[PDB]
């Protein structure tokens, strides 16, 4: 199946460069171009450039002023976007799209990668259970920066009822979001809840068990 | 660079009635005979962009009939027939016929689904959390519609403000709901100065508020 898998989230410093990954799988990586377009958030998507992979030529988008750079590599099947002098109006989801001729868009597309501009160090989060006919339980996920943390429960098998928050930011600068899963009484004792925590740009990896 | 404006911004639509979404480019998106770079996408939250219609009027593999696009030169526009919960997204034009490419600001497609009130339920801070020095107190207002709500925390009775953060979901693509949280944030020491830890929760779906609560040391 065709598949493009992005490098993981990241906080960068202002003025510091980013350079973003973009693994293409399941097609001729050279007979495609590859596009780069970016999404501010809560904002619409912006086009950034495009890349051939058969010759290494280029288009960009003339807003962004040669601080865009986009390459690739055949032999891993790799297309990289690199931005230069990183401004707090570049913290956006990044995201790679095969383009193809028969469509003349973007097909497939990457997961996005989130790059945070900002001075603020990288912060792992403490996770704690929300402990409880139908019954409520979840994780908090706390004190964390930057963002996004990811959730998954019983070790990425269930997926219904399943409500992961959007995170809020605290008055102290760093993130918290929680994650409920609405599951009946029955299986509180049966099933040992895992509510498996993942924060990428800080290594973190939490798997706190649920247990009233 | 060609800008695409979409219409309406926002759109509220009943199950199984049709939706209609236009864009209109500043200048022609013709770019040689049969061929006009126009597209539609749907973005679900937290999802990519998803192609759903290409070059003003194809279907993308496993797009259903019900989505249609026409249009032509500069005026275009998307129609659902027959709106179903899993539409509910942001839905974006494209043009990709002249450099650079460029998008419509999107349009936010909620479904207008029967009141449904939430099911509330209450969390105290764990044991774990409390020796760090905070304690953070957690109310979940689960798959509730319309998205309004009124959360008021009661520590003994006494109505707090100030201290507490809400957080609500995108609307769920199977049942067209929202989940909220609102989560009470105290230091271990003024957490261990009360009893009784309420939320009391106002909605269209509630004939008399709701209130959960507990009793600290339980």
């Amino acid at each position: 199946q065709v598949q493009l898998v992005q490098s993981g989230a990241e906080v960068k410093k202002p003025g510091s460069s980013v350079k973003v990954s973009c693994k293409a799988s399941g097609y001729s990586f050279t007979d495609y171009h590859i596009h780069w377009v970016r999404q501010a958030p809560g904002q619409g998507l912006e086009w950034m450039g495009v890349i051939n992979p058969m010759y290494g030529t280029t288009d960009y988008n003339q807003r962004f002023k040669g601080r865009v750079t986009i390459t690739a590599d055949e032999s891993t099947s790799t297309a990289y976007m690199e931005l230069s002098s990183l401004r707090s109006e570049d913290t956006a989801v990044y995201y790679c799209a095969r383009y193809d001729y028969f469509t003349g868009t973007g097909v497939y597309w990457g997961q996005g990668t989130l790059v945070t501009v900002s001075s603020a160090s990288t912060k792992g989060p403490s996770v704690f259970p929300l402990a409880p006919g139908t019954a409520a339980l979840g994780c908090l996920v706390k004190d964390y920066f930057p963002e996004p943390v990811t959730v998954s429960w019983n070790s990425g098998a269930l997926t219904s009822g399943v409500h992961t928050f959007p995170a809020v930011l605290q008055s102290s600068g760093l993130y918290s979001l929680s994650s409920v899963v609405t599951v009946p009484s029955s299986s509180l004792g049966t099933q040992t809840y895992i509510c498996n925590v993942n924060h990428k740009p800080s290594n973190t990896k939490v798997d706190k068990k649920v247990e009233p | 660079d060609i800008v695409m404006t979409q219409t309406p911004l926002s759109l509220s639509v009943t199950p199984g009635q049709p939706a209609s979404i236009s864009c209109r480019s500043s200048r022609s998106l013709v770019h040689s005979r049969g061929n006009t770079y126009l597209h539609w996408y749907l973005q679900k939250p937290g999802q990519s962009p998803q192609l759903l219609i290409y070059k003003v009027s194809n279907r993308f593999i496993g797009v259903p009939d019900r989505f249609s696009g026409s249009g032509s030169g500069t005026d275009f526009t998307l129609k659902i027939s027959r709106v179903e919960a899993e539409d509910v997204g942001v839905y974006y034009c494209s043009q990709s016929t002249h450099l650079p490419f460029t998008f419509g600001q999107g349009t936010k497609l909620e479904i207008k689904r029967t009141v449904a009130a939430p099911s509330v339920f209450i969390f105290p801070p764990s044991d774990e959390q409390l020796k760090s020095g905070t304690a953070s107190v957690v109310c979940l207002l689960n798959n509730f519609y319309p998205r309004e709500a009124k959360v008021q925390w009661k520590v003994d009775n006494a109505l707090q403000s100030g201290n507490s953060q809400e957080s609500v979901t995108e609307q769920d693509s199977k049942d067209s709901t929202y989940s909220l949280s609102s989560t009470l944030t105290l230091s271990k020491a003024d957490y261990e100065k009360h009893k009784v830890y309420a939320c009391e929760v106002t909605h269209q779906g509630l004939s008399s508020p709701v209130t959960k609560s507990f009793n600290r040391g339980e």
